[PDB]
């Protein structure tokens, strides 16, 4: 089942207990580490906050450590660059499939909240546009907004 | 002080270039008071102003986009709302010499923050 | 250069420095103080003042800095969007003494206004001149000079009804229409003077001077002021406001006049 | 002769405290000077507080049975009519103050406090009077003054009160006359409980003769200000609190009705009121239409 | 300051020299009205001559409008760049006089322009040299003139003056004879209800007293 806040909370503990203890976990819980500080939408950059700097970053693994840094910047061209091009690697993860949807819509929203603020009348194919959506997606996802 | 950041502290100093006289017989004044005194300067008075310039000033961060350039855009955006009660962006931008969706670009980015 | 919207608080703070420093030392004495208000751009606003410590040594009066540094420390916690402007004091023209003392209060602001209140004045006008700083070279050396601004007085109502109050010193509706009854009579004495100047030009008493009659022209053409087709709109909108709310406080009154005599009647012709 | 009250005389102000003819008679002060400045500078201070409730200190002395106040400077406290003895929360400021005035000629004591009640008329609250009660007893001689500068502007006639407080304990004889005052709905009760413990001084405002030629040269640009001003804009957010006010008093009118002593009364000249409020400001208005949008060709 | 300095340099140069400073005077910036140099006298005496033509362009400059330049183009002399722009621009203060709101139309047919862009740029500039001043409404298609310079003045206009100063102040005066009679009517009307109101309780009073036996 999907509903893991239980482990959302342990994650930040499991970081130091099973460093030394669980190394064959290891591998997949810094990946998972950045996913319980970026559903808040708060936490600046995990990247180095704790005691993760030795691992800092990884060669293979580089898109995903900017991947909350595009989260913070809001910018939706970076997050489906690293998508399309890194596929795979950051995608390839079982428990990114029932998170991937839940992130890439709360950077459409704020996206779509920054872009309303200096208009009284805009276009619905004008913010097809900005968004990488067709017209069917981006009136439901207003009519979500809305209500 | 032409070429320096926007603020109140350039401003100042503007000011009190613009109460010198001996600054009138320098070939910047007549920029210098339509900076000062919030007109439009057109696109003539920025490339000769941009001629006589030093390459070390004539700044460009990233692609071009020469900081100058863009301040003086911003600050013609900001003079012609004092003029007008409601422009057309296909006459915004033949205002201020950029193509509409520029000029609606910077309108909307001017208004969001603070600046209009 | 900069516009000057000057506060009616800042001349009577002044009057009042001055009627205490004359009424302590039975002579006349020359005064300093400290001018705060808000600029915004090139509009300067003189808000409030306060008074300064002076100490003249043989024949120069220097400002202490630190008596000055205490004041702002008080001030900034009472009022926080106000700050430093120039200073003021009393006297006639500018003098060499005002120009030495305009360079120690620059030392502290790059342009500080200048005000001037002449206390004992001959003319029919107000008195205040303000003035400001230009620098210029010249024969060899740099000397500064004053160059004077033109201000207007600054509009609150608290501000207004405090003025006319304090000015006046002694039905509802014959109490207000005065007070604009008063402000129309000086109106009136204006355009009736302006009217006879220009008859009197016409018909040939006083030299004729073109930029009067091009003035009075231009103000003959101000009329009517603002009769545009949205102005009738909010007018009347304003017009009918007012009538309804008249409408229901009568209703009111009239509920209030029934339920008295509803009382009164049941007294006097009650069977039960 | 008019400035001859600008004088300070320092020995019969020391006599006349030592003498202390007041804790004999409780209702010995019963004039109060003010001047002009003191005046425009607390309807200024009170007017920029916005809704919040200032307060400050005033300067001055006493001469007979007449409180004269010349000078007033705010104080940087908040939370005023909700804390007894606020103006302790900036002591130390009035030592920074007043040590300051002393060197600029400024010789006059301390004499009163004042604050301002936006809206909801000029008297003393619970906690007023227990403040004032303990300046009376710590301070004395003191006095007590509220300003309303929502009521000033609306109104068009400044609103003012000077108020001393009576020794706890004491018995005021009669003294009922009770002059009418709008009191909203939820400060009512505050004024029925502490009414006679109270009682006002007679204001008076003084200027001097260098003021009295400064406001009648004054008076030639001032006159454009008069009828170049809106009333009806200006107080427009404060005859809908009224409206929303006189509303809830009728509910209870009605509520006696079907039967605290004859409210339709009360609320009838409430509204009566804030109706001639509105009236004077559109007579204005039709007047500037006459002068000014009737001169056509 | 500029036109008595060019009434100075021009106390005594007449024929060719007085046409020079005239033409100088039209071109000059800052200088928007004309009324001093034309009340000399070796100005007005250019009628009498070949140089009459001067005169009448001086007296174009004055009290005319750039649709005047439509009918005498052929007599008057060739205008220069900037005579036909400050042309332009007194002709815009001439049509502010009269309304406070000028159409766009008006604008075009008057100054004779083609595009919206060019117009707006010379009210722009018009605006800039403070002879009026004013905002642009596009939606609407108006000039909304919120002040304007006053132009020259023949001997005349000042009639008209006098006829709408006399209209103020008359109606300054019958406002406040109308302010004095509602004053009066209202203490009247304060008077008579207390006195009418004393008068009642008076007479209850007397039946309370009488009613004693
Ligand atoms: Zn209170």
């Amino acid at each position: 089942e999907g509903e893991f806040e239980k482990a959302h909370t342990d994650f930040f503990e499991a970081f130091k207990n099973y460093d030394e203890s669980g190394s064959p976990r290891r591998t997949t819980c810094l990946k998972y580490l950045v996913l319980a500080n970026m559903l808040m939408k708060s936490g600046i950059n995990p990247f180095d906050s704790q005691e993760a700097k030795p691992y800092k970053n990884d060669p293979e693994i580089l898109a995903m450590t900017n991947l909350v840094s595009a989260y913070q910047n809001n910018d939706i061209t970076e997050f489906e660059k690293i998508l399309k091009t890194n596929h795979s690697n950051i995608m390839d993860d079982p428990f990114i499939r029932e998170h991937i949807e839940e992130l890439l819509r709360n950077i459409r929203t704020q996206v779509l909240i920054k872009l309303i603020k200096p208009y009284t009348r805009i276009h619905i194919p004008f913010i097809s546009k900005e968004l990488n959506i067709d017209v069917a997606d981006v009136e439901s996802l207003l009519v979500q907004c809305i209500l | 002080t032409i070429l320096a950041s926007a603020g109140q502290q350039r401003s100042r100093m503007l000011a009190t270039l613009f109460k010198d006289e001996r600054c009138q017989q320098l070939a910047a004044y007549g920029i210098l008071e339509k900076m000062y005194l919030d007109r439009i300067i057109r696109g003539n008075q920025l490339q000769e102003f941009a001629a006589m310039l030093m390459p070390h000033q004539k700044a460009t961060t990233a692609d071009g986009s020469s900081i100058l350039d863009r301040a003086v855009i911003e600050h013609n955006l900001l003079s012609a709302s004092k003029l007008y009660n409601n422009i057309t962006f296909e006459e915004l931008g033949a205002l201020l010499e950029i193509p509409a969706a520029k000029a609606e670009k910077i309108a909307s980015q001017m208004i969001t923050e603070g600046r209009m | 250069s900069v516009s000057v919207a000057l506060h009616p608080l800042v001349i009577l703070n002044i009057s009042d420095h001055w009627i205490r420093m004359r009424s302590q030392e039975g002579r006349p004495v020359q005064v300093i103080g400290a001018l705060i208000g808000k600029q915004e751009g090139r509009n300067i606003e003189v808000m409030n003042s306060f008074e300064l410590l002076s100490h003249t040594v043989e024949e120069k009066i220097i400002i202490d800095k630190e008596y000055y540094y205490t004041k702002e420390e008080q001030f900034k916690q009472v009022f926080k969007e106000l700050e430093f402007l120039g200073w003021y004091t009393t006297g006639g023209p500018p003098d060499p003494s005002d120009i030495h003392v305009h360079k120690q209060v620059c030392e502290i602001i790059e342009s500080p206004l200048f005000l001037k209140l002449n206390p004992m004045t001959k003319h029919t006008d107000l008195p205040v001149s303000v003035f400001e700083s230009v620098i210029d070279i010249i024969n060899g050396e740099a000397t500064m000079l004053f160059a004077e601004l033109t201000y207007t007085l600054a509009t609150e109502e608290a501000e207004r009804i405090g003025v006319d109050h304090v000015a006046r010193m002694t039905s509802t509706v014959a109490e207000h229409l005065i007070a604009q009854h008063s402000a129309i009579k000086m109106l009136h004495s204006r355009v009736k003077l302006i009217l006879e100047y220009v008859k009197a030009s016409e018909a040939g008493e006083v030299p004729f001077n073109h930029e009067i009659l091009r003035e009075a022209y231009a103000l003959c053409h101000c009329l009517p002021v603002l009769s545009t087709d949205k102005f009738k709109t909010d007018f009347y909108d304003q017009c009918n406001d007012v009538g309804l709310m008249a409408y229901l406080g009568t209703i009111t009154k009239t509920c209030n006049t029934m339920n008295q005599f509803v009382n009164k009647f049941n007294v006097l012709y009650d069977r039960q | 002769s008019i400035d001859e009250i600008y004088k300070y005389d320092k020995k019969q102000q020391q006599e006349i405290l030592a003498a202390k003819p007041w804790t004999k008679d409780h209702h010995y002060f019963k004039y109060c000077k003010i001047s002009a400045l003191a005046l425009l500078k607390m309807v200024m201070h009170a007017r920029s507080g916005g809704n919040l409730e200032v307060m400050g200190l005033m300067l001055g002395k006493v001469d007979g049975e007449t409180m004269i106040i010349m000078d007033s400077f705010a104080l940087p406290v908040e939370g005023t009519e909700t804390r007894v003895n606020a103006q302790a929360a900036a002591y130390e400021y009035m030592a920074a103050y007043i040590e300051n005035a002393k060197q600029v000629g400024r010789l006059e004591n301390a004499i009163g406090w004042y604050h301002s009640h936006p809206g909801y008329g000029c008297w003393l609250s619970g906690i007023d009077v227990s403040t004032q009660m303990l300046n009376q007893q710590f301070q004395e001689p003191f006095v007590a003054v509220v300003i309303d500068p929502t009521r000033t502007i609306s109104a068009g006639k400044v609103n003012l009160g000077a108020f001393r407080t009576y020794p706890k304990g004491y018995k005021p004889p009669d003294e009922g006359p009770s002059e009418y005052q709008t009191i909203p709905l939820n400060k009512i009760e505050d004024f029925g409980v502490h009414c006679k413990q109270y009682y006002a001084l007679e204001v008076s405002y003084f200027k001097s003769s260098l003021d009295r030629k400064l406001l009648e040269l004054l008076w030639n640009k001032y006159w454009v200000n008069t009828l170049s001003s809106s009333s009806l804009l200006t107080n427009a957010d404060y005859t809908t609190g009224q409206v929303f006010d006189l509303s809830e008093k009728l509910e209870q009118s009605e509520a006696q009705l079907g039967r605290s002593e004859d409210k339709l009364a009360k609320a009838t000249r409430d509204s009566c009121k804030t109706t001639i409020e509105a009236i004077h400001g559109l007579m204005s208005q039709v007047i500037k239409d006459k002068l000014f949008n009737q001169i056509n060709i | 300051n500029l036109l008595e300095q060019f009434i100075l340099l021009a106390k005594g140069t007449s024929g060719s020299a007085l046409t020079a400073l005239i033409s100088q005077v039209l071109e000059a910036p800052g200088v928007y009205v004309f009324g001093e140099l034309l009340e000399l006298a070796n100005v007005q005496e250019l009628a009498e001559g070949a140089n009459a033509a001067y005169l009448q362009l001086l007296n174009l400059f004055a009290y005319g409008t750039y649709p005047d330049y439509i009918a005498n183009k052929e007599s008057l002399p060739e205008l220069s760049t900037a005579q036909q722009n400050k042309l332009k621009h007194l002709t815009i203060v001439s049509l502010a006089s009269r309304m406070k709101c000028i159409p766009y139309s008006v604008l075009l047919k008057d100054l004779e322009m083609r595009n919206l862009r060019e117009l707006e740029d010379l009210i722009i500039e018009a605006v800039y040299t403070d002879i009026i001043q004013g905002k642009l409404d596009q939606r609407n298609q108006l000039l909304e003139v919120d002040f304007c310079i006053g132009r020259d003045i023949r001997k005349k206009d000042i009639n008209n003056i006098v006829k709408t100063l006399h209209e103020w102040c008359d109606g300054c005066e019958a406002v406040l004879l109308g302010i004095e009679q509602q004053v009066l009517r209202a203490n009247q009307y304060k008077e008579n209800h207390n006195r009418t109101q004393q008068q009642v309780e008076a007479e209850v009073t007397n039946i309370k007293k009488t009613l004693k036996a």
